[PDB]
Order: structure tokens, then C-alpha cells, then sequence
């Protein structure tokens, strides 16, 4: 099947002294968002229809208390131990944390923490794992946690029992919209090149869902192995745009074609033809 | 947990722009630390009142990222950017949007 995969929730907790933190979170199926978390009131914003999965009403809000609790226990706590922990304020906290199912139908879960955007901690068979960017830091700290009544074994129950189930009753909930082919459209530009009688070649791909897509500048069969991918960029409203390059000599442009191939097509790729002398 | 990273800006347009034909105008704020940011997308320098923007992100790396845009109509001389601030910033950076 196609579509995300995975789903994972994810918090930024920005801690600007020893009395101002905020907490942002939301929830995700890959780069897809799906959950979005209210400060306001300290609840889930459900961006689908079938954001809740085959999840009840109330598991729902047993999940909506437990996060809303744990972010605001976190920020004191961590608020607490800053001064034993020797923190410079201001700082920032990230976590992710969720779960992914692999080919052959096994689903692996995952939880990693951040703290100025380099690696502190994770969670591996249930246990805190302090990384070694975190240093003695994530050591005290993991030594720390593990302290809480609770907090382990509520995280080993989300990690390894809730979020599977979650996770495939949301893709099948969504799949509507989580397997749409969303055909891409495709042009070409061309531009500048700092070699002496070089320029690149653009070959524009956008709109096109899901994210897998093959683009490739080409002479007839031939592939054009110096063709360059950029970044994969979104756009809003779930498809993506990406752009293939190629430097080539002036006199040597002629005979290019930009190939793109995508799920959306069904085997009919898209095939664009440079023309030269400014003839588009 | 002491270095920033000072964000990457691109702006790109939904369609391939067409003058008097409308469009979506994207600015895509990535690889950035720490997440506070400001972003405004301009028309002929000025602050676009109607965008949207993403709730807050990151990638693997932790770099944070942020997807803003608007409908926009490109004609033939009208300018368009996208305006940044951050604190590895001196002043706004401002990344205009070319169409070719
Ligand atoms: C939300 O969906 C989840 C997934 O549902 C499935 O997929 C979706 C897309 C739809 O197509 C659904 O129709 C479909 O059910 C639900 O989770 C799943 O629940 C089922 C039970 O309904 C459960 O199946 C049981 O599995 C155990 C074995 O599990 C162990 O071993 C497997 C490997 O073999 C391993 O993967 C597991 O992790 C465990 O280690 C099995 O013993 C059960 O057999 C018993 O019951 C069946 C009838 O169901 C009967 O024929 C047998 O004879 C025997 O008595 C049964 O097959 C799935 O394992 C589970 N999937 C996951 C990933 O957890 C989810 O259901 C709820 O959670 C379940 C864990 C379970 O407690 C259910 O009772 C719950 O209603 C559903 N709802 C919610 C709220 O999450
Ligand atoms: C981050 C989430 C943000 C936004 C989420 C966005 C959207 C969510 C939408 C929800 C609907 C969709 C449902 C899908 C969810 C399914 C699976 C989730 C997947 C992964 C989750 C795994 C781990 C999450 C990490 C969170 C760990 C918290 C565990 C814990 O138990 O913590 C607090 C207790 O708060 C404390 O004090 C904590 C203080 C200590 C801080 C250190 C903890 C660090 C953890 C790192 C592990 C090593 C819980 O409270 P409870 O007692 O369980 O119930 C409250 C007491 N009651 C009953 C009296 C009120
Ligand atoms: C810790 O920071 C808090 C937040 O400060 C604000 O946010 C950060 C992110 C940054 O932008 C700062 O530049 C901002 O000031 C501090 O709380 C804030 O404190 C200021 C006063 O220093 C206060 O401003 C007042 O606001 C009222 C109306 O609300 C207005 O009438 C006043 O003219 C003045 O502008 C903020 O409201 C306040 N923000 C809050 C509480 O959310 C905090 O200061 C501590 O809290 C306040 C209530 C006072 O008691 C301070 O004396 C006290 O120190 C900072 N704490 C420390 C220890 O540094
Ligand atoms: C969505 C759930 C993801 C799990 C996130 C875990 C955060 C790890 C950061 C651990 C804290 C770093 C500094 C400790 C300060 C202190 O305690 O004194
Ligand atoms: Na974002």
C-alpha cells in the first residue's frame, strides 16, 4: 500500500527563564499533519475527519488528558531540576515519539528527545537511553526519570500497544485520502551556469501525491546521471513540488528530454522536450 | 545545545507562474534553531495581510521548519518575497521570488 506509514507525535518546549516555558505539539502520519495541540485549552485539534482512527471518544480523551498532563507536569519538572541540572536559560526541548509499520507488517515504535537541537535521549525496549550528545546531562537525567512513579510504564504502553493499534486504524480510517494518486504537472526553465558555455537545465515537477516520484533528464533511453534533485518542497493541501537540474554544455542541450515518472500516471510518464534558440 | 542555525529560505510558486492567472505563492523556512521566527510573505515590499502558515515542525536533524503561503496573481511587474527574521539574523532577509 501506499501513502505514510508512520505516526508520530512531536513537542517543542521553549524555555525562556525559571518561571516562562511554552509547549507546542501536534501529531503526524509521515509529513502529513493530522493532530494539532491547542494551547488554549489544552486539547487535540482533530485536522481530519477520521483524525481519531477507530479510536472511542473516550480513549480519545484519556490520551487528550494524558498528553495535556504530561506537558504541563514536564515544564515544571524540568522548571524544578534546571538548577541541579546546571541549565543556562533559554532553552529548548524537542521530542518525537510514535511508531511505524515496516514491510512484512511488523511495527516498530520510537521515542527520542532533544535539547538545543542535538540529540539527548531515547527510549529503546522500554528503557531511557541517554545519547551521547547529551552527556553526563542525559545520564543524571534518564537516572532521574526513572524515579517517577508511573511515567515508564505509562510510556512503554503508549509506545508499544497503543500507538500500533492507533496507527492502523488511522491509515485505514484516512485511507480515502492517504492513497489518492494527485497527478503532477511538469514545465521546463532554464538559467545561468558559471561555466563558460554551460547553463542548467530546470525540469519543474508539482501537485503530485503520494511524495515517492522518479524525474530524470534523459536523451532518448539514455538517463543523464549529472541530473541533479533538489529538495522536496510542499505545498499545502498534501502534494509536493520538486525541481531536476542538469548543467550542460550550450551546444549540447539539443536532444534533452525530462522524463517523470509517478504512481499517479499509470505508465503513462510525463515526457517534456527541451527546445533550443529560446523556442520553451 | 549552544549552536543556531541560521533558517534556509525558498520561495516557489504552486503553477508555473502565468501573468494574470491565478496562483499559489509558497515559502518554505527550513533548517532553522531555535524555533522563535518571524515570516511574512510581500507584495512590491509590502506585508501580505491573508497568509497561512504551518504549525511548527522539524526534521531528523531537529532543524525546525515552517511552510507559508498565499494566493497571489503574478503579472509582469509586480514583486513578490518572502521576509525573514531570526536571531541569527542581523536585520529581516528578504528572498524574492523569481520565476525563472
Ligand atoms: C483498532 O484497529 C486495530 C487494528 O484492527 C485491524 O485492522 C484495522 C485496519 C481493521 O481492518 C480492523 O477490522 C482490524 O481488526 C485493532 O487492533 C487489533 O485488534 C485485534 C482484535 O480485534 C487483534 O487481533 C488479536 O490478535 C491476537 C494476537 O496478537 C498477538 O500476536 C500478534 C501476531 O500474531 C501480534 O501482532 C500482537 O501484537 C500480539 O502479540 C490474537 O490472539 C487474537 O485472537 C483471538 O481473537 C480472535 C478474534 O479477534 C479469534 O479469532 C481468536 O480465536 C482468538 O480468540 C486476535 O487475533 C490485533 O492483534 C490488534 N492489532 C494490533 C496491532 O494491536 C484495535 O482493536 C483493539 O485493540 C486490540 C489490541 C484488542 O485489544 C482489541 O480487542 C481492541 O478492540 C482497534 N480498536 C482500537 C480501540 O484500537
Ligand atoms: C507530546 C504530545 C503533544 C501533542 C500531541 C498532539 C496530538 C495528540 C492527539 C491525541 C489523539 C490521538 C491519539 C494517538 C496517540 C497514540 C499513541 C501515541 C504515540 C506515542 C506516545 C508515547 C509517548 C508519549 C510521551 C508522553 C509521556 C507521558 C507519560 C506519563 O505518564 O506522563 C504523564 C504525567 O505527567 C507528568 O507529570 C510528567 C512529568 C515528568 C516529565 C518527564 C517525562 C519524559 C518522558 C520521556 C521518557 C523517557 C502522564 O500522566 P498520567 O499519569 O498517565 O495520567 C494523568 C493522571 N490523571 C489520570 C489523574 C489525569
Ligand atoms: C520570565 O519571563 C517572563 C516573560 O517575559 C516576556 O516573555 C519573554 C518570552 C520575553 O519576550 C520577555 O521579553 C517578555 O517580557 C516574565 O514575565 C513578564 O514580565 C513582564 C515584566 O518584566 C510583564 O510585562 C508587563 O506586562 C503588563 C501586562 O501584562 C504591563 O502592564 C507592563 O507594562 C509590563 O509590560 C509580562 O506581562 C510578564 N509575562 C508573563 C507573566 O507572562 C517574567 O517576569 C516575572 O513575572 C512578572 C509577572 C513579574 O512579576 C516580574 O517581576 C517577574 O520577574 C520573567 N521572570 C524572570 C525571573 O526573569
Ligand atoms: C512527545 C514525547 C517525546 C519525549 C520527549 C522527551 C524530552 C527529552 C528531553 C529531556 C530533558 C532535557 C533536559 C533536562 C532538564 C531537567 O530535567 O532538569
Ligand atoms: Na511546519
Amino acid at each position: 500500500f501506499q501513502g505514510p506509514t508512520s505516526f508520530h507525535v512531536i513537542q517543542t518546549s521553549s524555555f525562556t527563564n525559571s518561571t516562562w516555558a511554552q509547549t507546542q505539539g501536534s501529531g503526524w502520519l509521515d509529513d502529513l499533519q493530522i493532530h494539532g495541540w491547542d494551547s488554549d485549552s489544552g486539547t487535540a485539534i482533530f485536522l481530519k475527519p477520521w483524525s481519531k482512527g477507530n479510536f472511542s471518544d473516550k480513549e480519545v480523551a484519556e490520551l487528550e488528558e494524558i498528553f495535556r498532563v504530561y506537558i504541563f507536569g514536564f515544564a515544571r519538572e524540568v522548571q524544578d531540576f534546571a538548577g541541579d541540572f546546571q541549565m543556562k536559560y533559554p532553552f529548548e526541548i524537542q521530542g518525537i515519539a510514535g511508531c511505524e509499520l515496516h514491510s512484512g507488517g511488523a511495527i516498530v515504535s520510537f521515542l527520542r528527545g532533544a535539547l538545543g537541537g542535538l540529540d539527548f535521549l531515547s527510549v529503546k525496549n522500554a528503557s531511557c537511553v541517554p545519547s551521547p550528545e547529551g552527556g553526563s546531562r542525559a545520564q543524571k537525567f534518564c537516572a532521574l526519570i526513572i524515579q517517577y512513579q508511573g511515567i515508564m510504564e505509562t510510556v512503554r504502553i503508549l509506545l508499544y500497544e497503543t500507538c500500533p493499534r492507533y496507527l492502523l486504524g488511522v491509515l485505514n480510517a484516512g485511507k480515502a485520502d492517504l492513497q489518492r494518486q494527485v497527478k503532477p504537472e511538469a514545465w521546463l526553465s532554464s538559467g545561468p551556469s558559471p561555466g563558460p558555455g554551460r547553463l542548467q537545465l530546470v525540469c519543474h515537477v508539482s501537485g503530485f501525491y503520494p511524495k515517492p516520484v522518479w524525474v530524470m533528464w534523459m536523451r532518448g533511453e539514455q538517463e543523464q546521471q549529472g541530473t541533479q534533485l533538489g529538495d522536496i518542497l510542499p505545498n499545502a493541501n498534501w502534494t509536493w513540488y520538486l525541481r531536476a537540474t542538469l548543467d550542460v554544455a550550450d551546444g549540447e542541450a539539443a536532444g534533452l528530454s525530462c522524463r517523470v515518472k509517478h504512481s499517479s500516471l499509470e505508465g503513462q510518464d510525463i515526457i517534456l522536450y527541451w527546445r533550443g534558440s529560446g523556442l520553451n | 545545545p549552544k549552536i543556531q542555525r541560521t533558517p534556509k529560505i525558498q520561495v516557489y510558486s504552486r503553477h508555473p507562474a502565468e501573468n494574470g492567472k491565478s496562483n499559489f505563492l509558497n515559502c518554505y523556512v527550513s533548517g532553522f534553531h531555535p524555533s522563535d521566527i518571524e515570516v511574512d510573505l510581500l507584495k512590491n515590499g509590502e506585508r501580505i495581510e491573508k497568509v497561512e502558515h504551518s504549525d511548527l515542525s522539524f526534521s531528523k536533524d531537529w532543524s525546525f521548519y515552517l511552510l507559508y503561503y498565499t494566493e497571489f496573481t503574478p503579472t509582469e511587474k509586480d514583486e513578490y518575497a518572502c521576509r525573514v527574521n531570526h536571531v541569527t539574523l542581523s536585520q529581516p532577509k528578504i528572498v524574492k521570488w523569481d520565476r525563472d
